[PDB]
């Protein structure tokens, strides 16, 4: 029995 | 601020994972998660929604979509 799954979906201080 | 909406997308071993999109969230975040949970590139898939086929910048708000609609999942053609 697979288990259920959800899955959400939702610059100065570089230095590279 | 709008609610997520949870989409189930049905692989073709009818497998199901669920996703919590917006309605202004562009599907192709959901098509890349997707293909990485299945472990193959994103382009070797096809997602539909009611045979139709999801583009990477379609909104559930542009395909009409609801809470607990189905997307459908394929091989590319």
């Amino acid at each position: 029995e697979a288990e259920e799954r959800v899955v959400v979906i939702s610059n100065s201080s570089s230095r590279y | 601020e709008g609610e997520y909406i949870k989409l189930k997308v049905i692989g073709q071993d009818s497998s199901e994972i669920h996703f919590k999109v917006k309605m202004t969230t562009h599907l192709k975040k959901l098509k890349e998660s997707y293909a990485q949970r299945q472990g193959v590139p994103m382009n070797s898939l096809r997602f539909l929604f009611e045979g139709q086929r999801i583009a990477d910048n379609h909104t559930p708000k542009e395909l009409g979509m609801e809470e607990e609609d189905v997307i459908e999942v394929y091989q590319e053609q």
